[PDB]
């Protein structure tokens, strides 16, 4: 069981990371996003000037 | 209207084929080369918002 245990800890570790990762790239892409956004929330504005 | 227009003319001015966009060989740490000021604030923009 400790051997089982410590092989499914390992994987779990390295699934963890794994997920990190793409949670990492998401977000990035989300602030991207974001920007853009507001971009054009303030470009409105200015039109309506 | 004038004080408008010169704001906008001034804008597409800026415009203008402008922004040299070196594609950073990632292995080639050493090479100094300034980051247009552009891409700076856009990716610390970006990181501020990610982080």
């Amino acid at each position: 069981v400790k051997g089982d245990y410590d092989l499914q800890m390992a994987h779990q570790t390295s699934c963890s990371s794994r997920q990190d990762l793409v949670c990492d790239h998401l977000m990035k892409q989300k602030a991207s996003f974001e920007l853009l956004q507001l971009g054009y929330e303030l470009e409105l504005r200015k039109h309506r000037d | 209207i004038q004080y408008r227009c010169e704001q906008l003319q001034e804008i597409r001015r800026a415009s203008q084929r402008e922004v040299m966009f070196s594609a950073v060989d990632p292995d080639l740490s050493s090479s100094t080369f300034l980051e247009p000021e552009v891409l700076r604030d856009v990716r610390e923009v970006c990181k501020l918002r990610f982080k």
